[PDB]
C-alpha cells in the first residue's frame, strides 16, 4: 500500500479502565505498522485481496476535500474457516456505495453474500463514520469474536469457530478502503492524555529500542545501564519420548441375539486412528468433522476439552448402539472425565453407533502420531516428562538406566532420552543481556552470563547459535559487544556502575572503566620514642559530610474484616 | 519465572493485586541499599600508605596477608595465602547451580564471568565484590601500616613500631631486641596456626559455612518452585488449556500461578530480611576498621579481650575476617 | 539528587513507601479471578460450589496482600531497633560531646556536629579538618 | 450500598425464538440476548396455568428450573446469553430435564396443556462482556457516603456532579491508582472521600 494513515491507530487502542496521563503496555490482536502488510491497489476494477490469520483491520480514505462527493467505498469482506460446509459459521460484512450508508454485519450458516441462510447470530445494520478518516476491525483470536466499529465494541465467545481465511474487495473511487490481515498478538506501549485517550503509541517488536521502551515503560529513555533484557526462543512439547505401536480396534457394537452388557477395551500407550471408529462413508460422520476439516471423535465431554489436540491420556472405551427419533441423538448422563461420540450406522433406518471414553489414571498416553528427533544445537523451550526447561540439546555417549527418560544431578537436569538416544542438556547462556545505552544510535551490549572466548564461538558446537553480536570482548562481567573495554583507566566519579568495580562511561561513546575510591588518613598518631623523621601537615581542609538515618514511620491501625 | 513463554498465562497475571510490580520494586530497591552499604565500606577501606614502605624484620606479615607475587606462570592471583585457605576450607553443597557459583568464585579465573541466568533471574555482582579482591592490593587497597605506624609516617621498621606499641601498653618501658623477637615469634606461630583450622573446631569457619549453607537452601527453593506442578497436570500452560474444559483449566492454572508466586515472594522476603540485618552490621564493621585496624582503641574488649597489639583484616566468602592480636596475662 | 548520597538515601525510603502503598491499593482493586469484588454478586449469580470457590479466591488474595504489608512493616521495625541505638550514640558522643573515637564522626579531626530533621528521620552534619 | 451492574441505558431485548418447526425435522433457532432489558414472562403464553411451576414463592416469575454452574434464581441481572428453543411432549405430566453443559440453564412452560405439549428453552451463558437486566439503572444520590460497586470494583465514597469530561469509551477514570471520576447514565460524577468514616 502507498499511504496508510498511522495517526488513526490511536482510536482503536484502549485500556481496561480509564487512565489519565499514564503510560501502560496493552496486548492484543492489533494492525501491523508495516505498510507492505496493507492492501490498497488501484486498477480498472475492484481487486480481491485475501489473507490468513486472526483478524482484519481497515481504513477508509479521507473523504473531506478529496473531490469525491458522495461515493465512499464498499469494503465487502468475509471471514470463514478452512472448510466451509452447511454446518460452519461464517462472517459477511458489507457497506454500500455512497455516504450516509449503513454497514451490514452477518454471522450466519449459509448453504450457498447470499440472501438466505439457516440461522444467524448477528444480523445487524447500523450507521458509520464518513466525515473523517475512519478505522475499524474484526478479530477472532481463540474463538472470541470482537467487532470493533468505534465507539462501540460487540463481543461474543463461540467455541470451535476456527476462523482463519479472509477475503476482501473494495471499489476504487477517484481511493480505496485499505486492508490489513492480522497474523499474531502484539504488545504496544501507549501514552494517554488527560481524558484517557491514547495520543502516542509504539509497538514493542518494531525494533531493538522499542523492546527496551516497553521494558522500561518509557518513550524517551535517558542514558543508563538497563539489565535483564531477554530473548524468546520457540517451543517443543513431548507428551511422550518413545515410539508407540498401534491401538486396538474399536469394539463392535452389534449385540448378538439378546440383551448384553457393553464391550470395554483399554486404549493406552498407542497411536490411534480415530476415523477408523466410523464406517468411513462421509454421510455417517459429518457432524464429527471440525471446521478446519479435521476428524474429532467426541461431541460432548464432562471435565475435558471435547476437541482433541493430538494427545490425551489413556482411556477405557465402551461402545453401544441405539435408534434416533427424528434424527436426534440424545447425549446420556456423563460421569466426570468422560467423553461421548457417535456416528451413523444405518442412516435410513436411523441406527447409530456410540462410544463413551472414560479417561482413568493410567500414566500413559494416546496420541495420533509418534514424536520426532529433536533439533540439536539451538536453544528451545522444551517440555519433557511434564517439566518445562529452556536449553540446548547435544548428542551424547552417556548412558543411564532404561526405566528413566530424564537424569538429574542434584536438582539440575543433565540428560534426557528421546527415541532411544541420549542428549546432554546444555544452558543457552545468550538468553539474557544488558543495554549500555547512550541514545537510540549508540549503545553497547553486555551478555553477563556468556564467556565468549574465541575457542567457544568458533566451534561446531556453537555454529547454529552464533549471532553477529556474540563476537565481542570476554571480560570478567561477561561478553561485551560494541563497547570499548579499558580496564587500566580509572574513575572516582562513577554514575553508571556495572558491578565488580567496573563502571560504564556514557559521555562520548560507550566505554567500560574501573572504579576507584579516594584514600583517607587517620587521627591516631604513633608515639615518638626516638629521633626520626615524621610527616606533619602544613594546612587543613575543612570538610562537611552528611549522614542520613531513618528514625520514624507512621503508625497503622487495621480493621482486617473491613 | 511464573509464565515462561505462555502468552495465555501473562494475560492472567494482572488479576493478582499488583504482585509483579511489587516484586520488581522490592528486589531492585534492596540492591540499591546493598550498593549503598558496600560503597561506604570501600571508601572506609581505601587508605593512604607511606611513600617509603617500612621493612618487616622478623614479623611474617607479607607472606600471609599480602597478595601472592606472580610466579613463572601467566595465572595472575589477587589473593593472599590466608584468603585462599578461607575459600578452600569451606565445604561443598553438592551438585547444583549454587555449587557451580561457589566454585567459580573460589577458582578466581581471570576474565571469566560467574554470572548465571535461570528462568528469568539474573545474578549480578555487587558494586565492588570482595570475593575477587585481595584486601591489601588492588585499586581500593587497604593500608597495612596505618594502625600501628599511625597517620604521621616515619617509623622505619616493624620492630621499632612494635617496641613503641609495647611501651604504650605499659608492659615494657624500653623494648630490647629479645622483647621484640619474643613478640615476633608469638605472632608467627599464631599466624601459621590459621592454616590448620578445621571446620569442627573454628567458630569463625563455622560462621562462614552457615552463610554458605543458607544460600544453597534458598537456591534449591527457587529450583524446586519451577520443577514441581503444585497439583496441576503439567507445568506447560498450553497443555492445561488443551486437555481440560474451561472450569478445570482455570482451577489448575490458578494452582501453578499461586504456587510459583509463593516461592518467588518468599525469596524476596528472605532477601529483604538479610539486607535489613546488614545495614547495622555494616556500621559495626566500619567501626572495627576505624577503631581497631586504623587506630588504637581505648574501649575494653572491643578488639578482643586483653591488651591490644595489632588487628588485620582479610576477605572471606561473602564478607570480612578480622584478626585481633592481644596480650592476656 | 544525582550527586548527593544523603539525598539518595532519603529518596530510597520515600520510594519504598510508595511501592508499598500501591500494593495495598491494588489488593482491593483487582478480583484475583473471581467474577466481581462484590460478595453478594458472587453468591447470587453462581451455584453453591462455584460461589465457594470464587469467594475463597478473593479472601486469600486479599489476605496475602494484607499479610505481606504486616511482614514488611515488622521487618522495618526490627531494623530500626538497632538503628536507634546507633542514632543515640551519635547525638551523645558527636553532637553533645567531643569524641575520642577515630572516624566515628567522619574522617579527620572533628570540629563540630549538628543535626536536622529530614523526611522520616534525621540528618547529621559533621565538620572536620583533614590535612 | 449501591450496585451498578451497568451504568448506561439499554434498549429492549428481542423476542423468544418460536418453537414451531414447520413441516419436517429442523435444528433449533438461536438468538443472542446481550446488552438489553428483558421481560421474562413474555417467553410464555401468558395464561397462568401454563407457567405455575415458574412462579417463585415471593410471587415473582423465574425463567429457569435447573442450571449447571449458575444460580437458577435470577436476581435482576445476569450476563449475556445465547438462547435456543424447542418443543416436546410430556408423558404423565413429567417434563424431563436434558443433559446440561456447564453454564447452561433450562426452563419450560405448557403450550397445549390438554395435549401435554410444552415449549422449552436452554440459555447458554457465553462470554460477552455485556449484561441482561430486568430494569435500567437510576441516577445516584449525590452528597452522601455510599459503598458503591461500579465496573466490578467496590469503593466507599461520595459522588458530586461535575463538569469534567473524559472519553466516551470509559465509564471510570483513574489518576494513578485513585478513582477520580465515574459516568452514570451519561453524567460525570467526581468521587470524593468520606472523611468521617
Ligand atoms: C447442504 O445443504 C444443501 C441445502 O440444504 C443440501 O442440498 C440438498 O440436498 C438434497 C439431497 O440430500 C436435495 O434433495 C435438495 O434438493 C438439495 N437442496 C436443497 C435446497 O435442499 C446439501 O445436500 C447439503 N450438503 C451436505 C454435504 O450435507
Ligand atoms: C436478516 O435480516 C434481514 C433484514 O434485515 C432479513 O431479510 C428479511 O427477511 C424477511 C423474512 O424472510 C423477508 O420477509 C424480508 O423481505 C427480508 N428483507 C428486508 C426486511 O429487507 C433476513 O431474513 C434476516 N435473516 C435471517 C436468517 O433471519
Ligand atoms: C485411518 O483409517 C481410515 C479409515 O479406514 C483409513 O482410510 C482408508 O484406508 C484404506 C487403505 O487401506 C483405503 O483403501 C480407504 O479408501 C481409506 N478410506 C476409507 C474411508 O476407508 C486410513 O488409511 C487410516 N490411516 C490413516 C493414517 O489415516
Ligand atoms: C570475530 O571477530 C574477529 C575480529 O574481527 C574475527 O577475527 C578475524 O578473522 C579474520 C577472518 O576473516 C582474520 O583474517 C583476522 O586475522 C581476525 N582478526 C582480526 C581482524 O583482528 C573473527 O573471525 C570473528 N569470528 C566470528 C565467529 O565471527
Ligand atoms: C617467617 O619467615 C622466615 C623467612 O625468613 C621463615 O624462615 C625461613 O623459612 C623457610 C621455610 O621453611 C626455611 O626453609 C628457611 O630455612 C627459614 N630461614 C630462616 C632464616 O628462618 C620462617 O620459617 C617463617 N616463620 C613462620 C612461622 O612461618
Ligand atoms: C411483559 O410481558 C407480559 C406478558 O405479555 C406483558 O403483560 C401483558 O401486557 C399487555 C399490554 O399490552 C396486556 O394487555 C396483557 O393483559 C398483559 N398480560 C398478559 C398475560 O399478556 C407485560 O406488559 C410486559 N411488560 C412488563 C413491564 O411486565
Ligand atoms: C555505534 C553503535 O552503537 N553501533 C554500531 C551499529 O552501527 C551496528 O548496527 C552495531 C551492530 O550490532 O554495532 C556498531
Ligand atoms: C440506515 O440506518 C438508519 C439508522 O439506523 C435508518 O434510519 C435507515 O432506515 C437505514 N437505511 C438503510 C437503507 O438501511
Ligand atoms: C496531565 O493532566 C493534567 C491535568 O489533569 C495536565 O496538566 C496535562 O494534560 C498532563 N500533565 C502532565 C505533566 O502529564
Ligand atoms: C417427531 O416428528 C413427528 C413428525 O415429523 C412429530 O409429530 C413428533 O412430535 C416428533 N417427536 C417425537 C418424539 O415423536
Ligand atoms: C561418542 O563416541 C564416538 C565413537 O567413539 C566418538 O566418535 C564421539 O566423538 C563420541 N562423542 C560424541 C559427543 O558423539
Ligand atoms: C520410531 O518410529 C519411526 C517411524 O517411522 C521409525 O522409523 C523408527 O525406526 C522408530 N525407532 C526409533 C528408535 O526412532
Ligand atoms: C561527577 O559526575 C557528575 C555526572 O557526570 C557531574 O554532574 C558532577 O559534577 C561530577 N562531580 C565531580 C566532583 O567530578
Ligand atoms: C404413565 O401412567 C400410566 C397410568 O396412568 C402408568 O401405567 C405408566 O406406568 C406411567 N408411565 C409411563 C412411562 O407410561
Ligand atoms: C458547571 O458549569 C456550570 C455552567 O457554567 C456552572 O454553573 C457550575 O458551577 C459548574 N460546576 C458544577 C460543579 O456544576
Ligand atoms: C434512560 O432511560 C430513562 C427511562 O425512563 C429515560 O427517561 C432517560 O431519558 C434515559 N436517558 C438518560 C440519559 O437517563
Amino acid at each position: 500500500c502507498d499511504y496508510v494513515d498511522f495517526r488513526l491507530f490511536n482510536g482503536i487502542f484502549s485500556t481496561s479502565r480509564g487512565l489519565s496521563n499514564t503510560t501502560t503496555v496493552i496486548t492484543g490482536a492489533y494492525p501491523s505498522t508495516n505498510k507492505a502488510k496493507w492492501f490498497c491497489p488501484t486498477n480498472v476494477g475492484r481487486p480481491v485481496g485475501t489473507g490468513v490469520g486472526i483478524g482484519v483491520y481497515a481504513q477508509t480514505a479521507q473523504a473531506s476535500y478529496e473531490t469525491g462527493g458522495s461515493g465512499a467505498g464498499g469494503y465487502t469482506f468475509s471471514v470463514s474457516p478452512k472448510h466451509v460446509t452447511n454446518l460452519t459459521w461464517s462472517l459477511w460484512v458489507h457497506r454500500p456505495w455512497g455516504a450516509n450508508a449503513n454497514v451490514t454485519v452477518r454471522l450466519c450458516r449459509w448453504w450457498q453474500g447470499p440472501s438466505s441462510a439457516f440461522e444467524c447470530l448477528v444480523n445487524g445494520s447500523f450507521p458509520s463514520s464518513q466525515h473523517k478518516g475512519y478505522m475499524f476491525g474484526v478479530t477472532w483470536y481463540n474463538d472470541f469474536v470482537r467487532i470493533i466499529f468505534p465507539p462501540t465494541v460487540f463481543e461474543l465467545q463461540l467455541d470451535g469457530l476456527q476462523w482463519e481465511y479472509v477475503q476482501f474487495t473494495g471499489p476504487v473511487n477517484a481511493r480505496m478502503t485499505k486492508f490489513n490481515v492480522v497474523t499474531e498478538i502484539s504488545s504496544v506501549l501507549v501514552l494517554t492524555d488527560q481524558s484517557g485517550a491514547v495520543t502516542r503509541y509504539s509497538y514493542c517488536a518494531d525494533g531493538f529500542v522499542n523492546g527496551l521502551q516497553c521494558k522500561l515503560r518509557l518513550f524517551d529513555i535517558p542514558p543508563g545501564v538497563y539489565s535483564n533484557s531477554e530473548v524468546e526462543y520457540p517451543v517443543a512439547l513431548y507428551t511422550v519420548v518413545h515410539n508407540m505401536s498401534v491401538c486396538p480396534q474399536r469394539p463392535e457394537s452389534y449385540c448378538g441375539s439378546n440383551y448384553c452388557p457393553f464391550k470395554r477395551v483399554v486404549f493406552s500407550n498407542c497411536v490411534v486412528n480415530y476415523t477408523s471408529w466410523t464406517s468411513g462413508l462421509l454421510r455417517d460422520y459429518q457432524h464429527l468433522v471440525l471446521p478446519n476439516g479435521k476428524f474429532n471423535p467426541f461431541t460432548e465431554c464432562n471435565g475435558l476439552n471435547r476437541i482433541v489436540d493430538d494427545c490425551v491420556t489413556g482411556f477405557v472405551l465402551r461402545v453401544g448402539r441405539g435408534t434416533a427419533v427424528n434424527r436426534t441423538v440424545i447425549t446420556p448422563y456423563l460421569k466426570p472425565n468422560e467423553c461421548f461420540g457417535w456416528s451413523w450406522n444405518d442412516y435410513q433406518d436411523s441406527i447409530y453407533d456410540w462410544w463413551i471414553a472414560d479417561f482413568v489414571s493410567t500414566g500413559a498416553f494416546v496420541c495420533e502420531k509418534n514424536p520426532d528427533a529433536p533439533r540439536t544445537g539451538v536453544c528451545i523451550t522444551y517440555t519433557i516428562e511434564k517439566v518445562t526447561f529452556q536449553g540446548v540439546l547435544y548428542e551424547s555417549n552417556f548412558t543411564f538406566a532404561q526405566y528413566y527418560n530424564v537424569l538429574y544431578f542434584g536438582s539440575q537436569l543433565k540428560y534426557v532420552r528421546i527415541l532411544g538416544k541420549v542428549y546432554e542438556v546444555a544452558p543457552c547462556f545468550e538468553a539474557s543481556y544488558d543495554v549500555l545505552f547512550r541514545s537510540s544510535s549508540s549503545f553497547g551490549l553486555l551478555y553477563r552470563s556468556f564467556d565468549c572466548n574465541q575457542l567457544r564461538i568458533s566451534a561446531s558446537r556453537f555454529a547454529e547459535r552464533l549471532l553477529p553480536s556474540h563476537n565481542g570482548t570476554a571480560t570478567a562481567l561477561g561478553c561485551l559487544f560494541n563497547a570499548t573495554y579499558a580496564p587500566n583507566d580509572t574513575m572516582v566519579n562513577c554514575t553508571n556502575p556495572l558491578g565488580d568495580g567496573f563502571c560504564a562511561d556514557l559521555l562520548s561513546n560507550v566505554v567500560v572503566r574501573r572504579m576507584t575510591f579516594e584514600k583517607h588518613d587517620t587521627t591516631y598518631v604513633a608515639p615518638v620514642t626516638n629521633e626520626r623523621f615524621t610527616e606533619l601537615p602544613l594546612d587543613h581542609q575543612l570538610v562537611l559530610t552528611e549522614q542520613f538515618l531513618q528514625t520514624t514511620m507512621p503508625k497503622f491501625s487495621i480493621s482486617c474484616e473491613t | 519465572y511464573i509464565c515462561d513463554v505462555s502468552k495465555a498465562c501473562k494475560n492472567l497475571l494482572f488479576r493478582y493485586g499488583g504482585f509483579c510490580q511489587k516484586i520488581e520494586a522490592d528486589i531492585r530497591g534492596a540492591g540499591v541499599l546493598l550498593d549503598s552499604d558496600v560503597s561506604g565500606l570501600y571508601s572506609t577501606i581505601a587508605a593512604k600508605t607511606s611513600s617509603i614502605t617500612p621493612t618487616t624484620d622478623r614479623f611474617n606479615v607479607s607472606q600471609f596477608f599480602l597478595p601472592k607475587v606472580q610466579s613463572n606462570s601467566e595465572r595472575f592471583e589477587s589473593r593472599s595465602v590466608i584468603e585462599d585457605l578461607l575459600f578452600s576450607k569451606i565445604e561443598t553443597t553438592g551438585p547444583g547451580f549454587y555449587g557451580d557459583y561457589y566454585n567459580c568464585k573460589k577458582n578466581a579465573i581471570q576474565d571469566l564471568t560467574c554470572a548465571q541466568y535461570h528462568n528469568g533471574i539474573l545474578v549480578i555482582p555487587p558494586v565492588m565484590d570482595a570475593e575477587t579482591l585481595g584486601m591489601y592490593g588492588g585499586i581500593a587497597a587497604a593500608s597495612l601500616t596505618l594502625g600501628i605506624f599511625g597517620g604521621q609516617a616515619g617509623i622505619t621498621t616493624w620492630s621499632l613500631a612494635m617496641a613503641g606499641r609495647l611501651n604504650a601498653l605499659g608492659v615494657v618501658q624500653n623494648a630490647l631486641v629479645d622483647d621484640v623477637n619474643k613478640l615476633a615469634n608469638g605472632f608467627n606461630q599464631l599466624t601459621a596456626s590459621v592454616g590448620k583450622l578445621a571446620l569442627t573446631t573454628s567458630s569463625a569457619l563455622q560462621a562462614i559455612q552457615a552463610v554458605v549453607n543458607q544460600n544453597a537452601a534458598q537456591v534449591e527453593s527457587l529450583v524446586s518452585g519451577i520443577t514441581e506442578n503444585f497439583g496441576a497436570i503439567s507445568t506447560n500452560f498450553k497443555v492445561i488449556s488443551q486437555r481440560l474444559d474451561k472450569l478445570e483449566a482455570d482451577v489448575q492454572m490458578d494452582r501453578l500461578i499461586n504456587g510459583r508466586m509463593n516461592v518467588l515472594q518468599l525469596f524476596v522476603t528472605n532477601y529483604k530480611l538479610k539486607i535489613a540485618e546488614l545495614r547495622n552490621t555494616h556500621r559495626y564493621v566500619q567501626s572495627l576498621i576505624n577503631e581497631c585496624v586504623y587506630a588504637q582503641s581505648l574501649r575494653n574488649g572491643f578488639c578482643g579481650q586483653g591488651l591490644h597489639v595489632l588487628s588485620l583484616m582479610q576477605n572471606a566468602p561473602s564478607g570480612i575476617m578480622f584478626f585481633h592480636y592481644s596480650l592476656i596475662p
